Parts: C-alpha cells; structure tokens; sequence
C-alpha cells in the first residue's frame, strides 16, 4: 500500500509549495491508524518547524507536505515503512502502525 | 562463494546494536519529558526551554 | 542465487537510518545536558532530577 | 587488540565478584586514548550503578567490571568494538576511539 497519501482538507493557495532546503512551518495531530491520539503541535502551543531535504523527519511527511501548497490542510495517511516500520516508538507508536496527521501548512520560511 | 551470509550476519548485529542505543536515548528524554509534565504548573523559564528542545529539530 | 546481496542492502539502509535517529535524540540530550550546566547554579531540585535521569540506567 | 583490558590499580578483596542480575555501584574517569578526560562520576558527585547481564553498558563494561572484585580499582583499557566502535559518539568520542577508564567498584547491590 502506498507509502503516504496526501487528502485536501481544506485547499491551500494552490501556488506556493515548499522547496528543498525550505523550512515548512506546520500545525499537526497524529494518531494512531484507530485514532488514538498521541501528539498535537497546538498542545505544546508552538508551530512545528523543519527543513526538508535535510532527512529530519519520517518519509511520510518529507513526502506529505512537499505536496501540500500554503495555507493548504490535509490528511496524510502514511504506511509504516514510511514511519517508524518495524522497530516502532517504543510504548508509543506500536510495531507495523499506519499513521494518520492532521496537518496544515502556515508558512514557509 | 556466498560469504554475503557473514555480511548479512555481521549487519544484523549493528541493527540490534543500534536498535538498542536508540531505544535508549529516547527512553530518557521520554522520561525528562514527564519530569517536566510534572512540573508543567510552575511557569518556569528553564523547564519550558527543555520542552522547546524536547519538540525542536537540531537545524534549529 | 546469491540474493543475499539484496538481503545485505537492505540491512545497511535500516542502519543509516537507525543510525540518524540515534544521533538525534542523542543530540537532543546532550542539549538538555547544557541548558542544565547552564543553570548548574540555580540549586534546583528539578534540574538536578533531570541530571540524574541524564546518567541513569533505565533500569533505576 | 583485546577487546578491554583490565589492570589492576588498587586490589579489591579477592573475593566478591559480580554475578548476573548484580547491580554494580563504580566510581570512574573516562579518558579517550591521547588522555582527554570526557566524563568523570566523581564529578556529577554520585556513584554510577548499572545491572550485569541487562546490557545496559559497553562491552569493555561488562566484560571488564565483571573480572573485579569489590574494592578493586583497574585500568580499563577497551578498543573500539567494546566500546563506540565506527559510529563513535558524536562530538565526544571520535570513529574508532580506544577508550581508557579509571574504575572503581564500590560494593554490590
Ligand atoms: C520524548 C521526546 C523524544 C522524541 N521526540 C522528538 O525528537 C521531538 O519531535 C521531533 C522533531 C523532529 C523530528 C522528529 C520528532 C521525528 C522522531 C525522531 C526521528 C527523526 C528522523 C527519522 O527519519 C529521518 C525518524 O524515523 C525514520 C525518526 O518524528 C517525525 O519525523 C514525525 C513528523 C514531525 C512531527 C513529529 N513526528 C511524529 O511522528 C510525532 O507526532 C511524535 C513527535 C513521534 C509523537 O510524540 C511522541 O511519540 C512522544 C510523546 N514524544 C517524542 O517522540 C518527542 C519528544
Ligand atoms: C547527554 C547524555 C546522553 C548519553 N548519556 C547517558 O545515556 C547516561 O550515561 C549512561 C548510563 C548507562 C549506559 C550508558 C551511558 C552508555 C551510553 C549509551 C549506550 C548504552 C548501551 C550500549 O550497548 C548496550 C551502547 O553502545 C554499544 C551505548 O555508556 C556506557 O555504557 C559507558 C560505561 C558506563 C559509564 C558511561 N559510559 C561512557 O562511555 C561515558 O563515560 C559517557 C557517559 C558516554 C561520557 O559522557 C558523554 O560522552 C556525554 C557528555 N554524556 C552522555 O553520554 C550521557 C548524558
């Protein structure tokens, strides 16, 4: 199955998109493939800042927001060979997880 | 002729090297972390610098 | 035949990646560990929790 | 080269050695193989304790802590397969780092 599926929640301006070497800033909730949260950016009550192309994050989300134009909200459904795989997160995220993000793009800095 | 196998056997050891090595890093900032959210009622300047780290990337 | 190349290739993927996560977190420590030696002077009970937790076994 | 080395700096008893499931109690300096100390227990002002058989340390640990018995202070000298080996530990410990230690085994818990 395919390794990120990127769904429009809301459209973003359809124009901007990130860039390698880019910083995205994003808002984002993940949860588990039954939709057990485990973590949102608005909790720790600060945006989710990273570079792609610099490898800092899962490859469903160096792939994911790639796709995803500013302003944009999406749905990114990511396989587990694009998340944590095998090993998992330890207590966290379980071995073989399909992971879902609610995740929107504010800013490309 | 398939000495491969001893590559194969060698690499597998350094992913449960590894493996281990990264469980463990990541159980201690786990554990910081609750450390904090323990404390996450005390608007302390210090401990919310450690949240900032506990959620950034190293680019940063 | 000697697919074990696939099977060798593959494993050295999974330890550059392992290997990138470990040095992550550990990372992350470390920079938890200088905010601490830069308030190791402040006699706080929650810092020094958190710089026994730094040189903890998991198992304690 | 061996894989650690243990020389003995001051005699333990003779007689109490760990065993696995032990928690061994250490006091110890860490130095890399030109002398650069990077770590010291004495400092963090607590004694270090780890479980035998837990893998909870470096080779050169386990291997070598195991041939003291209490009260023995030894010279740890370990290559870089017990220890760091290729990756090393970034920044601190360089790829292919001989690490010598300076340990003590306080008691047995
Ligand atoms: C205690 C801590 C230790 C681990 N930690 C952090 O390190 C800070 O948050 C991150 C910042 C940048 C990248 C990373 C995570 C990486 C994790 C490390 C990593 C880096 C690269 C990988 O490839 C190249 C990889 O695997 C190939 C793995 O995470 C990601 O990329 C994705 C996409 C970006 C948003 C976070 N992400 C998620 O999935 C999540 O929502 C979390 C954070 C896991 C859910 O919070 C938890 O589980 C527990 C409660 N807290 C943590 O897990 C936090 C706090
Ligand atoms: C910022 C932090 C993140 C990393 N950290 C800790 O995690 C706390 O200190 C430990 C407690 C238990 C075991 C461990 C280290 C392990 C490290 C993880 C590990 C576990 C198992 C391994 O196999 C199975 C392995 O590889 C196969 C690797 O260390 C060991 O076993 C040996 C023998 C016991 C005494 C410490 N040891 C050493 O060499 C050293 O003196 C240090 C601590 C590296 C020198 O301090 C530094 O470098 C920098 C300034 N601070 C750290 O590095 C501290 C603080």
């Amino acid at each position: 199955s395919m390794g990120v599926q990127v769904e429009t929640i809301s459209p973003g301006d359809g124009r901007t998109f990130p860039k390698r070497g880019q910083t995205c800033v994003v808002h984002y909730t993940g949860m588990l493939e039954d939709g057990k949260k485990f973590d949102s950016s608005r909790d720790r009550n600060k945006p989710f800042k990273f570079m792609l192309g610099k490898q800092e994050v899962i490859r469903g989300w160096e792939e994911g927001v790639a796709q995803m134009s500013v302003g944009q909200r999406a749905k990114l459904t990511i396989s587990p060979d694009y998340a944590y795989g095998a090993t998992g997160h330890p207590g966290i995220i379980p071995p073989h997880a399909t992971l879902v993000f609610d995740v929107e793009l504010l800013k490309l800095e | 002729a398939a000495e491969l196998m001893q590559q194969v056997n060698v690499l597998k050891l350094t992913v449960e090297d590894l493996e281990k090595e990264r469980d463990f890093y990541f159980g201690k900032l786990r554990n910081i972390e609750l450390i904090c959210q323990e404390n996450e009622g005390e608007n302390d300047p210090v401990l919310q610098r450690i949240v900032d780290i506990l959620y950034a990337t190293d680019e940063g």
